């Protein structure tokens, strides 16, 4: 039950159910971007 | 550099507890999720669902708790003009042809509406061909015909007009 | 991991306004109405941080309910970047 | 209420609702087809009255729907009596319960197969029947319009050719016949007669 | 730092643009139009052309691909491209943009499904304007003086929304000192300015799911694209997805988002404020003409309205004559004389009334359709939003030079016909409320449907009792008409065939059982003459696009002018009229003067006549003689 | 569906009815209701589901509750003479339930 929920369950797998009464627009997260250095002009490539 | 870039997407969804299992003077509690990638517009407002997901924690020495979303199992919800399968197994599609074949299918969709209910012989099968409906037709100069058929029961109370309008939403596919 | 202790009959009762300062830092039985419940929430008692220089996480600490060790030089690496709280790391306790 | 009333004219025969709020303008789509069920202007109708008055809607909201049924609930012992022993046994009595009854889910299924598979069309010999029984039943009504200084509470409009029309369109979908059917046309007649021009006849 | 893949992009390109030589040709009829503006000096059309990406897609697949899904190594070296041809072509002594048109395939899509995987991809998205900012000027260059020395400087500035691809940040730093410590004044009318404004595009209502938030998309214009919509108009911006910002990946949630815009068009849809321009081609004119050539050419074109539709001939030519609509005049000293006419069915149940409303709603080139209670006076005319207090344009501000299809006008309120008495008579809304004193300007024609009041036209009582309405609002309406439901067994029987023909109405290329599919019909604004089915069965009836190409052309080249013929006429008419009791259905008034010269003007429009005759004036005298006496000869 | 001002979100609440979904809901002063509570009287009383189309949210919560009333006859007093119908305010769909 929602209300039970514990500080034991904290970075578990927890089964629940309830009502869905709001949902926030789509944001654009990054996945992997190529960045550059503005004086080295070096090309890399971060992986999230 | 964003020409080059990858990205993927993100949506929050709010969960409340279900309001009528809820302690009778308190605010229900709410708490805040997250999903991403192909769980993203999985649900609607309103949706009855249940979750799997990794309860977590965030900070804004208390903390705000909240659930990164691993699986949506959405129940059975109101079903809509979008909300609809609209696609027929195939042995779905020969029992239907089948059953359209049957001499007697006014006479049981007669009996099928409505069982409980008797008499209104001649209402369960008007309620039938409102069902089915018309046909839905477009001239050419864009004049349309009505493609649905309306109708009205009038009559003293308790002459189970209720229970047979909830029947009728119980049956059709939209209501 | 710990037991806490329940005390019970405290002979001096004391009601919302009488309250004043003398009875700070001293245990007191008071009586009421419930209002309203801020719900559960988990709070931090074996906090893990980790240093960037580390890698790895530090040893847990301690924290009670005074206020948090925000540790702004390392133990390890005395670097000025230890400012991170693992979550599944610390230990949590429930806050209401 | 009056201004959902104004939107429910249109919605029902133009199948459209028309919005023109301050800054938003858009005509919505609304292709239902509603079932009503109402009580008349008293708590019981007595034909004692006029029985126009009886009526509580207007001409043009009884012109939209295709039928309306009116059902009395007569004070016969044994219909009494069967209806009270039909509830028993439904009401955990377990006199009920195949072949003759359609479970919800599969009629269901079948109801929106039927919609979105077939369309039928009238064939040209049903149409010389259509039209002969659509211009008696005017003829008939204008006939009670002389006889009654009160024009007729239910109206007969071309409206009600269309109802038919869909009516017989609807049986033939049914029947997942591409072409109407003369037995379909006398059916609608049949389900048209039972259903209006006996509200009709009951009043003046 | 020239580079390979950038100069073989530019000459494919180049080879493109030689192989389709209607671009060229359009560059160079651009280049002309301008030198010939300049040249009658001793507008500007702006630097910018429509590619058809389907023959870019034929031409070269590859290519085509590559714009498509990576559009910032794509666009630029075909605007490098296009500007050199354009600066080849121009050998007489700012860069050229480009623009897209054609199939999108999977990028065509609307604001609620632009998800993350779109990003950095040329997208098509299609939805209605809710917000749109103030058209800003941008300054990317300021030229600087200093007074000492005597020379100008000038700076260049950029920012990433005015490129495609990411350059290195340099900040923007106004130049307030020469190289030497020299002061400068800044050089307004020589530094370079460019228009900015950011649109917000919403889900259009039509497709959006009823019952849920809607989701919004903002799109950057500048340049010529600036102000080229209004807002709640239907839109179809195509431009590239891009994403700025970093996104909260650098220490202070997501990325912020836009669609950079290329292009943008006006989408014609049912009851909005955008107009549908038809092109009207030499064969199309040509046509028109000839077919105005026709004697009966007024019953031609009025008997193709609502075929449908049976008899209600006179309310039909009425409907046309609307369309087409009367001249306007302004006199030197101000004053304004109406030059549209309304039109008001009151009729029984099941007459139509309605249906020709819905028609007239789906034919003219601007018409929005209200109901009467639904949209009350607030709808109608305009509102203030008290949000600083900025005017929000009601049904009749943004139909202006269009039609107000208004149905269960009787049912509406008696404040909302007081709002509209003003609107339908001065064609002026007035204000001056709340600290903010305009007069919006709504010259629009309205139709309306009403039933009797007694549920039926009872002809035992005076029309005033059925009508229920009050004298001024009546004297607003140009044609007043009443339609009976009365049982007669020819008329109910040639009724029924038409209906049933109607029904038993198969389309061209559909099944006998297959169940027709609607369209939502959102004409882009910018065969034969003749229909081959006639439901009523030879006068010839007209290919109702062929219809409102045939309004369009008589509205825009002819503007009629009274003649003494048709003075004499419409004197002589409106006396006898106004002089003679025989119970009419309104009352007569000046309007009905001015109704007889409207109609007389309208008429000589359908002719595509530059003046009026004494046919149109008889014309226009018999038709308001129907509407009123309810007899004709 | 209603946003507290201090923690600013959404909260859905239902009704005396949908709280009461398994048990029941005593309605003091029955004759002095609103409208709008007399339409969700008349809908959880028929349907035993009272659904909410606000704010986005469009659900049918469900209410399944016996509801015990307390009313005043018009006129602080009942008039026997009168049948029910003239002595409360309630409507014969209201009381028929
Ligand atoms: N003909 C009937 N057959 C079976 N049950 C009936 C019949 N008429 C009434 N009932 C019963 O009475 C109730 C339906 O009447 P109701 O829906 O209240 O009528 P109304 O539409 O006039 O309000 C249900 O409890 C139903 O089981
Ligand atoms: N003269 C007519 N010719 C063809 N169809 C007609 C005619 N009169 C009525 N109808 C049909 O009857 C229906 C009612 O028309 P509608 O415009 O809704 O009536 P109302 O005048 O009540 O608004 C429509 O389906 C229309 O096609
Ligand atoms: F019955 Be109608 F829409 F005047
Ligand atoms: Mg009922
Ligand atoms: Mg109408
Ligand atoms: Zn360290």
């Amino acid at each position: 039950p929602l209300r039970d929920l514990d500080s034991e369950h904290v970075s578990k797998i927890v089964r629940l159910s309830g009502i869905i009464i709001s949902t926030s627009v789509l944001s654009s997260r990054a996945t992997y971007l190529s960045i550059m250095c503005r004086n080295c002009r070096h090309t890399t490539s971060i992986t999230i | 550099i964003h020409e080059s870039s990858k990205f993927i997407d993100q949506q929050f969804l709010k969960l409340q507890e279900i309001p009528e299992l809820v302690p009778v003077g308190e605010m229900p509690r709410n708490l805040t999720m997250t999903c991403d990638r192909y769980l993203t517009n999985k649900v609607i407002p309103g949706t009855r669902v249940t979750i799997v997901g990794i309860y977590s924690i965030y900070n804004s020495a208390i903390r705000t708790p909240y659930i990164k979303i691993l699986g949506i199992q959405s129940d059975v919800e109101t079903s809509s003009i979008w909300n609809s399968v609209t696609m027929f197994t195939e042995e779905e599609e020969e029992e239907f042809l089948q059953l359209s074949r049957n001499p007697k299918l006014y006479e049981i969709l007669t009996n099928s509406i409505a069982p409980s209910i008797f008499g209104n012989e001649d209402i369960k099968k008007a309620i039938v061909c409102l069902l089915m409906g018309g046909s839905k037709k477009i001239l050419p100069d864009g004049m349309r015909l009505r493609g649905d058929i309306n109708v009205l029961l009038l009559g003293d109370p308790g002459t189970a007009k209720s229970q047979l309008l909830k029947f009728v939403e119980k049956v059709s596919p939209i209501a | 991991s710990e037991i806490h202790v329940r005390i019970s009959d405290f002979p001096t009762i004391y009601s919302l306004r009488e309250l004043r300062e003398s009875n700070l830092s001293s245990l007191v039985r008071v009586t009421g109405v419930v209002t309203r419940r801020t719900g559960v929430f988990p709070q931090l008692k074996y906090v893990k941080f980790n240093c960037l220089k580390c890698g790895s996480i530090l040893g847990p600490f301690f924290q009670d309910s005074n206020e948090e060790i925000r540790i702004s030089f390392c133990t390890n690496c005395k670097s000025k970047g230890p400012f991170r709280v693992n979550g599944e790391k610390t230990v949590y306790r429930n806050y209401q | 209420r009056d201004e959902d009333r104004v939107a429910i004219h249109e919605a029902m025969e133009q199948q459209t609702i028309s919005i023109a709020k301050a800054g938003i303008t858009t005509v919505l789509n609304s292709r239902t087809s509603v079932l009503a069920a109402a009580n008349p202007i008293y708590g019981r109708y007595d034909d004692l009255k006029s029985p126009g008055d009886n009526i509580d809607f207007q001409t043009t909201i009884l012109s939209r729907f295709d039928m309306i049924f009116i059902v009395k609930d007569d004070h016969n012992e044994e219909r009494d009596i069967s209806i009270a022993n039909h509830v028993i046994n439904i009401h955990t009595g377990n006199a009920n319960a195949n072949g003759s009854e359609i479970s919800i889910e599969k009629m269901k299924r079948y109801i929106t197969y039927c919609r979105l598979k077939c369309a039928p069309r009238l064939s040209p010999q049903a149409a010389e029947k259509l039209s002969s029984n659509f211009v008696t039943i005017r003829k008939q009504l204008l006939i009670n319009e002389l006889e009654s200084t009160e024009r007729s509470s239910i109206p007969i409009t071309i409206r009600q050719l269309e109802a038919i029309i869909r009516i017989t369109e609807s049986l033939a979908k049914l029947e997942l016949s591409p072409i109407a059917q003369e037995r379909h046309v006398d059916e609608a007649i049949r389900l048209f007669q039972a259903s209006t021009m006996d509200a009709a006849s009951q009043d003046p | 730092a020239p580079d390979a893949v950038f100069g073989d992009r530019v000459r494919r390109f180049q080879e493109f643009l030689d192989t389709f030589t209607s671009y060229r040709d359009s560059v160079r009829s651009i280049q002309v139009y301008n030198s010939n503006n300049a040249a009658n000096y001793n507008n500007i059309l702006p630097h910018r052309i429509i590619i058809s990406l389907d023959d870019l897609r034929e031409f070269d697949r590859s290519f085509w691909s590559g714009i498509l899904v990576e559009p910032a190594y794509f666009i630029p070296p075909a605007e490098k491209a296009l500007t050199d041809l354009a600066d080849s072509m121009d050998d007489v002594p700012h860069p050229w943009k480009l623009s897209f048109k054609g199939s999108f395939g999977a990028h065509a899509l609307s604001p609620r499904t632009l998800t993350a995987q779109h990003l950095n991809k040329l997208v098509s998205v299609e939805g209605i304007v809710t917000k749109t900012s103030l058209v800003r000027p941008k300054l990317i260059r300021s030229v600087h003086y200093a007074a000492k020395t005597g020379r100008f400087h000038y700076r260049d500035y950029t920012d990433a929304t005015t490129t495609l691809t990411t350059r290195i940040p340099t900040p923007a730093i106004y130049p307030t000192e020469d190289t030497e410590g020299n002061k400068l004044t800044t050089e307004y009318g020589y530094s370079t300015f460019i228009d900015h404004q950011r649109i917000t595009v919403q889900e259009m209502p039509e497709m959006a799911p009823a019952g849920q938030l809607p989701r919004s998309i903002d799109v950057i214009l500048d340049d010529d694209l600036v102000d080229k919509t209004k807002p709640g108009d239907r839109v179809n911006v195509v431009g590239v997805f891009k994403s700025l910002g970093a996104g909260g990946m650098n220490q202070s949630i997501g990325f912020k988002t836009l669609i950079l815009g290329n292009t943008v068009y006006p989408l014609h849809a049912r009851s909005t404020g955008v107009a549908a321009r038809q092109m009207l081609t030499d064969f199309d004119i040509r046509n028109i003409n000839k077919l105005s050539k026709k004697k009966d050419i007024f019953d031609i074109l009025s008997q193709s309205l609502a075929p449908s539709i049976y008899g209600h001939d006179h309310i039909k030519k009425a409907i046309l004559l609307m369309l087409m609509g009367g001249v306007e005049k302004n006199l030197e000293n101000g004053s304004h004389l109406r030059g549209d006419i309304n039109i008001l069915m009151v009729g029984d149940p099941s007459t139509a009334k309605s249906q020709l409303l819905r028609f007239v709603l789906n034919t003219a080139s601007l018409a929005i359709a209200t109901t009467g209670r639904g949209s009350s006076g607030v709808g109608l005319t305009a509102a203030v939003t008290t949000d600083e207090r900025r005017l929000e344009a009601g049904a009749m501000v943004l139909a202006d030079r269009g039609v107000v299809c208004i149905d269960e006008f009787d049912k509406m309120t008696d404040v909302d016909r007081v709002a509209i008495h003003e609107v339908m008579e001065q064609q002026t809304v007035t204000i001056a409320k709340a600290g903010i004193h305009t007069t919006l300007n709504a010259r629009c024609s309205v139709i309306a449907a009403a039933n009797p009041v007694f549920g039926q036209y009872d002809v035992n009582r005076d029309p005033h009792q059925n009508i229920a309405l009050p004298d001024s609002l009546l004297s607003r309406f140009d044609l007043l008409f009443v339609v009976t439901d009365d049982i007669n067994e020819i008329r109910d029987r040639s009724i029924s065939e038409h209906v049933l023909r109607t029904h038993r109405y198969l389309p061209p290329g559909y099944l006998e059982g297959e169940p027709v599919r609607e369209r939502l019909n959102l004409s882009l604004a910018v065969d034969h003459v003749f229909e081959k089915f006639n439901p009523l069965l030879i006068p010839k009836l007209v290919t109702i696009p062929f219809l409102r190409k045939y309004v369009q052309y008589a509205k825009e080249r002819v503007i009629p002018q009274l003649t003494q013929e048709a003075i004499n006429v419409i004197v002589k008419n409106y006396t006898d009229l106004r002089n003679d009791d025989n119970t009419k259905k309104s009352p007569i008034t000046a309007r009905t003067l001015e109704t007889l010269i409207r109609l007389a003007t309208a008429h000589a429009k359908v002719r595509l006549s530059k003046t009026v005759n004494k046919v149109d004036a008889k014309v226009a005298a018999n038709l308001l003689r129907f509407a009123l006496l309810g007899e004709d000869i | 569906v209603r946003k507290d001002p201090i923690t600013k979100e959404w909260t859905l609440e239902g009704g005396a009815l949908v709280l009461a979904d398994k048990g029941v809901c005593l309605i003091d002063e029955f004759d002095k209701m609103n409208d709008q509570d007399r339409t969700s009287i008349h809908e959880a009383m028929e349907q035993q589901s009272i659904s909410i189309s606000k704010a986005g949210i469009v659900t049918t919560l469900q209410a399944r509750c016996s509801i015990i009333a307390a009313a005043n006859p018009n006129g602080g007093r009942y008039n026997s003479t009168l049948p029910l119908a003239q002595n409360v305010s309630l409507t014969e769909p209201i009381l028929s339930r």
